[PDB]
């Protein structure tokens, strides 16, 4: 069935590559890399973070208002003797 | 290059490179070879010897690569 012989119909592409033991493995990293690295977390911040952010709040809250619910409260002995 | 290379380039390049002790007067058949002497000093004896300048151009040393194309 799918084979390297029959993919698909093309025409007039060239490629170009070195071998392995030519070149470096890790080239460029501080001036290439970081960078990069830095936008790809720009372009993706508000698509995610925010929502954690809800959750995180919401979170909090449920808990201080259930540890609230456990103590007691002054007018349950205080208003009628 | 071919629609830019003018006659300078073409008179430069055969000063350059067409020297005397880079060529070979080469004769096989029925060929006596002092008959050939004598006529190679009479027909081809001008052709000048003295590298000039190191006119020569300058270029890269060899080197070897694996890749593909």
């Amino acid at each position: 069935g799918r084979e390297f012989g029959n993919l698909t119909r093309i025409r007039h592409v060239i490629s170009y590559s070195l071998s392995p033991l030519e070149q470096r493995a890790l080239p460029h990293v501080l001036s290439k890399g970081v960078p990069n690295m830095l936008r790809r977390v720009r372009e993706s911040f508000f698509r995610v973070v925010p929502q954690f952010v809800v959750f995180y709040l919401l979170y909090t809250w449920g808990t201080e208002e259930f540890e609230k619910s456990k103590r007691k409260n002054p007018a349950a002995y205080e208003n009628d003797k | 290059n071919v629609r830019k290379l003018s006659r300078a380039d073409l008179t430069e390049y055969l000063s350059t490179h067409y020297k005397a002790p880079r060529m070979v007067l080469a004769a096989a058949g029925g060929v006596e070879h002092q008959q050939l002497l004598d006529l190679a000093q009479k027909h081809l004896g001008d052709i000048p010897w003295t590298y000039a300048e190191d006119t020569m151009p300058a270029l890269t040393p060899c080197r070897f690569t694996g890749s593909e194309i």
